[PDB]
């Protein structure tokens, strides 16, 4: 049941403020439109951190 | 010239340039570099040849850097000289040779001629130029129509000194009786702006 | 300052580099005088100031658009008003410095100076013709100084005598023209951002370069120092020290380099100005 | 989980529609940052008396945009197209 | 501040930090504001006052007094003040008039002996031309002049070796 | 001044013009350290006032 992420998944990398500026950081991100996989017990594996959205 | 000094400024300048970089490159050669001594002679005579490598080494990268920067700088240098050699054989080739109507090139006023002179390093021109004065202020006209035909002049210019016309040439005050001769016909009198009964 | 600030075990180990702080600072020097000198060399050409008078009897033509307006913020004559607008005040204090050892200079000539100068040289255009350039301005008409630059291309004078209103309204279509121009597109003054953006992009890189390993623990003195003990930190020190120093090189000769283009654009300039302006 | 490190990132924003993730962006502010140092590979969730997507980090470069009150308003994906 | 170091001059500050968010940064990766442990209050850095020293002179032959020049700094703290654009003079005199002037200090101010005043520089003598649509001058006379100019060719042939 | 002048140029006569001699920075006058509360203390009259 894979479904299109558009654009979720994007927070803050570092504890720093920063104003008007772009920045380019390299972190464990989600890749834009990429495939989440609804759910409904289950066990899922852990590679490097998970993305957990629910409603 | 004889008198007041410190006119041949750009010469003296190139030749403290060249002169400082000569005197900051040989200079350069009394620094330790983080090694033992400045002289390569202490070192060898000191140390042996199986550990006396890394202060050579330090020595040789130093030297090798100072020697670059040196190069570069006077690449730089010399291609400028160049470009002025290049402005002074234009200049010698254009206003010595003929006579120069490009304004202010060579002198300011009317160019006439130049010669050259020579320079420990460079190269000393003399223009002569012509510049007017003694001005004096007379009132004009486009044109003058006579029996319903507007003549204009051939080369000069209208002026007047308060009773008579004359025509006169542009740079000198040469006034000349009106004729026939030094005017040309074209049209009538109705459509210009400022002709003057005559 | 640059290569390391407010240290002193990093000076004495500098002073042990020869003399690799004078020949930047002269370089540096003597690009910032011919900076001045080619600005000198343009504008200043012309002996006194003149200005135009109050009468504005020019026979048709229309040149309130380029004479400057005394009810303007610097004396500018509206055009140069589009001109500023158009590239990306400056009087407000003195904190134009950064850091680590960065400071601009502030220009010998004003905005002030030079639009006085580009005024006079309208203004003895306009009422003198060329004849400003050789000796002493001589007032003449402007009808007739048109008449003398038809003479000077073949065409003889009693063109402009009889078709006098269509070229002055030739000319005024043209100077409205050009407003249009200017004002709608924005592509056209793309040779005066070029060295704005090089200089800019080129300090932000000097800027950026402070932050490399360069094959040392960490990139900052203060922490090498105070956790390192004296006779071991010594070695890592000279691997920063090596590497600011060939980035301050590769700045200083890039500005020359670029400097030197910058002259002759200035020299082509110069000659433009004394010959096309002051003459035909 | 990083090198021993857990954190935890959060959000909760109430959303007008009911079919999906809705169209927008949403930043997420830290938390919880904590050493155990255990090395995980499977994980649950619990319940008492429904549906949950799941998605895995990789990495990657993104281009975020700051706003003038320091907080992100988008970001662009590098290695995309 | 809670590890970091540097040098520089504390100000109230009123930016709008994010409350978990420490400190800030400017655009080229330099500290701009930070955030007190003790109170969460903003706080403002500037960097401190530098800048260097020059000495104008009249020459040695013609006197033995100079005049010290400090550019940039704000001259409030620096151990006759004039305070211009440029830094600011110590040991000239301000004055009133304009004169084509002798070697210059920046932002249109120049000095010159007379001992040492400082002044704005004058692009020259102010002329208006009588301009009228009925009048022409014509000159008189005419001169000759001679005029000089030095152009360098070359410079001297050096050769360095290198072992 | 003069004498620092005459230094830098390595020369005992100065022409007419402007010369650089060094620069100069403001001394930092104290030194200021902030650190957060100190909470928290390791319980050490369990193992001492026992
Ligand atoms: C303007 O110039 C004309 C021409 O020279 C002057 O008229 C002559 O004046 C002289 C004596 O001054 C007489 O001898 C001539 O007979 C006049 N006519 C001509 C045709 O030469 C006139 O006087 C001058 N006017 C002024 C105000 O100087
Ligand atoms: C020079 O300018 C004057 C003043 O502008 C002109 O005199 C005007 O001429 C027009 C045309 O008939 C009259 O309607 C005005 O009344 C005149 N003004 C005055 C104050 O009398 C003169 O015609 C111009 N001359 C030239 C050759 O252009
Ligand atoms: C210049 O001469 C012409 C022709 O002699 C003058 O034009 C006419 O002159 C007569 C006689 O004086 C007048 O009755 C007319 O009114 C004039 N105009 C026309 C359209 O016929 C002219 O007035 C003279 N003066 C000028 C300044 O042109
Ligand atoms: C010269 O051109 C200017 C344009 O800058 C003219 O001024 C404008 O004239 C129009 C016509 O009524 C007005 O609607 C505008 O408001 C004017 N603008 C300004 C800035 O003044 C001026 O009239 C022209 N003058 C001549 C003699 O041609
Ligand atoms: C040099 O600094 C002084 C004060 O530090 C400036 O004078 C003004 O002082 C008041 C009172 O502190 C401030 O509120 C103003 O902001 C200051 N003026 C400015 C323009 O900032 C003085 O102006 C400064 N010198 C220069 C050339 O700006
Ligand atoms: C950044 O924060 C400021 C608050 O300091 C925001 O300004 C507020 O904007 C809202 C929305 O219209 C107003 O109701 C408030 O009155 C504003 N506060 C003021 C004027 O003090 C600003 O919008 C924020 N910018 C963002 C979030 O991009
Ligand atoms: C550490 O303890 C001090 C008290 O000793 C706290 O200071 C209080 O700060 C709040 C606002 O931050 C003020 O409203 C109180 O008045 C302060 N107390 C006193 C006695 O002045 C401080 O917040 C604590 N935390 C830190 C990080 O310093
Ligand atoms: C050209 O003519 C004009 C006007 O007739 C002269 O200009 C004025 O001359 C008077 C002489 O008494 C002076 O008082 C005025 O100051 C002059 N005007 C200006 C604006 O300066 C001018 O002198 C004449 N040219 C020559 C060379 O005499
Ligand atoms: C043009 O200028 C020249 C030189 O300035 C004048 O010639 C001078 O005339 C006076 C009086 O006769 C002599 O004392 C000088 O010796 C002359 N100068 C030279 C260099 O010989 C000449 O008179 C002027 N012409 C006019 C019309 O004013
Ligand atoms: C154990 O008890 C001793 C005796 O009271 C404590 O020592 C004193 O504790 C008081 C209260 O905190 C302090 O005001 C004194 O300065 C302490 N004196 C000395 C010499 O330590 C002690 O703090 C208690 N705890 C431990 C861990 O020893
Ligand atoms: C998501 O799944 C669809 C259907 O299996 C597939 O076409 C698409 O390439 C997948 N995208 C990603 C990023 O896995
Ligand atoms: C993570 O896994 C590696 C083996 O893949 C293991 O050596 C390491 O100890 C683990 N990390 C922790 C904190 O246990
Ligand atoms: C000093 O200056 C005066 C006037 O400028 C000059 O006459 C004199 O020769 C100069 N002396 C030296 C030693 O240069
Ligand atoms: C210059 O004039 C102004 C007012 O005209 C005066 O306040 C100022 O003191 C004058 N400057 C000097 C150096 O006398």
């Amino acid at each position: 049941a894979y479904t299109n992420s558009f654009t979720r998944g994007v927070y803050y990398p570092d504890k720093v403020f920063r104003s008007s500026v772009l920045h380019s950081t390299q972190d464990l991100f989600l890749p834009f439109f990429s495939n989440v996989t609804w759910f409904h017990n289950p066990v899922l594996p852990f590679n490097d951190g998970v993305y957990f959205a629910s409603t | 010239l004889s008198s007041t000094a410190s006119a041949l400024g750009k010469l003296q300048d190139v030749v403290n340039q060249n002169a400082q970089a000569l005197n900051t490159l040989v200079k350069q050669l009394s620094s330790n570099f983080g090694a033992i001594s400045s002289v390569l002679n202490d070192i060898l005579a000191r140390l042996d040849p199986p550990e006396a490598e890394v202060q050579i080494d330090r020595l040789i990268t130093g030297r090798l850097q100072s020697l670059q920067t040196y190069v570069t700088q006077q690449l730089i240098r010399a291609a400028e000289i160049r470009a002025s050699a290049n402005l002074a054989a234009t200049k010698m080739s254009e206003c010595v040779l003929g006579q120069s109507k490009r304004v202010d090139f060579c002198g300011k006023g009317y160019h006439l001629m130049s010669f050259p002179q020579s320079a420990p390093h460079g190269v000393v021109f003399l223009h002569v130029t012509y510049v007017p004065a003694q001005e004096k202020n007379f009132t004009t006209a486009p044109a003058i129509c006579h029996d319903g035909k507007a003549h204009f002049p051939r080369e000069g210019v209208f002026v007047s000194n308060g009773t008579h016309w004359f025509v006169t040439q542009r740079n000198f005050y040469e006034p000349q009786i009106i004729t026939t001769h030094n005017t040309f016909v074209s049209g009538n009198c109705d459509v210009v702006i400022g002709i003057v009964n005559n | 300052m640059y290569i390391c600030g407010d240290s002193t075990e990093c000076s004495n180990l500098l002073l042990q580099y020869g003399s690799f702080c004078t020949q930047l600072n002269r370089a540096l020097t003597g690009i910032a005088v011919e900076q001045d000198k080619n600005t000198q060399e343009v504008f200043a050409q012309v002996k006194q100031i003149y200005k135009t008078p109050p009468i504005k009897d020019f026979g048709g033509f229309n040149f309130s658009q380029i004479l400057p307006d005394p009810s303007k913020p610097s004396k500018r004559s509206f055009i140069e008003d589009l001109l500023f607008n158009k590239v990306t005040a400056a009087r407000d204090l003195i904190c134009a410095q950064k850091f680590n050892g960065l400071t601009v200079l502030p220009p010998l000539l004003t905005d002030e100076m030079i639009a006085q100068y580009t005024s006079a040289l309208l203004a003895g255009t306009i009422t003198s013709g060329w004849t400003f350039g050789a000796g002493a301005a001589l007032q003449i008409p402007f009808a007739m100084q048109m008449a003398y630059r038809f003479n000077g291309i073949g065409v003889t004078q009693n063109v402009l005598y009889e078709n006098q209103k269509l070229i002055a309204n030739q000319f005024n279509s043209a100077i409205g023209k050009i407003q249009d121009s200017l004002s709608s597109t924005a592509s056209a003054l793309g040779k005066l951002q070029d060295v704005v953006n090089q200089n800019a992009q080129a300090l932000n890189t000097l800027v950026k370069q402070l932050s490399s390993n360069f094959g040392a623990i960490s990139s900052v003195l203060n922490d090498i120092l105070a956790r390192l003990d004296p006779p071991e930190a010594e070695v890592q020190i000279d691997r920063l020290i090596t590497g600011r120093l060939q980035s301050l090189q590769t700045y200083v000769t890039q500005q020359l380099i670029r400097a030197a283009e910058i002259r002759a654009s200035a020299n082509l300039a110069a000659t433009k100005m004394s010959e096309c302006v002051l003459g035909q | 989980n990083i090198d021993g490190y857990f954190k935890i990132y959060s959000k909760h924003t109430p959303i007008n529609l009911v079919r999906d993730l809705p169209q927008g962006f949403s930043a997420l502010e830290p938390l919880v940052d904590l050493p155990i140092g255990i090395n995980i590979t499977r994980f649950q969730t619990l319940l008492a008396l429904a549906a949950y997507y799941v998605g895995y980090l990789q990495p990657r470069t993104f281009l975020l945009k700051y706003n003038e009150n320091g907080t992100i308003t988008d970001a662009v994906d590098c290695a995309l197209d | 501040f809670n590890g970091l170091t540097g040098t520089g001059v504390l100000t109230e500050s009123n930016k709008k930090f994010l409350p978990f968010q420490q400190f800030g940064r400017d655009i080229d990766d330099t500290t701009d504001a930070v955030r007190d442990p003790q109170t969460l209050e903003i706080l403002d850095i500037t960097p401190c006052s530098f800048g260097g020293v020059s000495v104008i002179t009249p020459g040695t032959n013609t006197s033995n007094q100079v005049a010290v020049l400090y550019q940039g700094v704000n001259c409030t703290e620096v151990p006759n003040v004039f305070q211009t654009r440029a830094g600011c003079l110590i040991g000239a005199e301000h004055v009133n008039n304009s004169y084509e002037c002798d070697i210059p200090i920046g932002a249109g101010i120049c000095a010159s002996y007379q001992s040492i005043i400082a002044y704005t520089m004058s692009l020259g003598a102010e002329n208006s031309v009588a301009y009228s649509n009925n009048s022409i001058a014509i000159p008189i006379n005419f001169t000759i002049s001679v005029t000089t100019e030095i152009l360098p060719v070359s410079m001297t042939k050096t050769s360095v070796d290198c072992t | 001044p003069l004498s620092e002048t005459k230094c830098t140029l390595k020369s005992f006569t100065v022409e007419k013009g402007i010369y650089q001699t060094s620069n100069f920075r403001v001394q930092p006058t104290e030194s200021i350290v902030r650190f957060p509360n100190i909470t928290n203390l390791c319980p050490f009259g369990e193992v001492f006032n026992a």
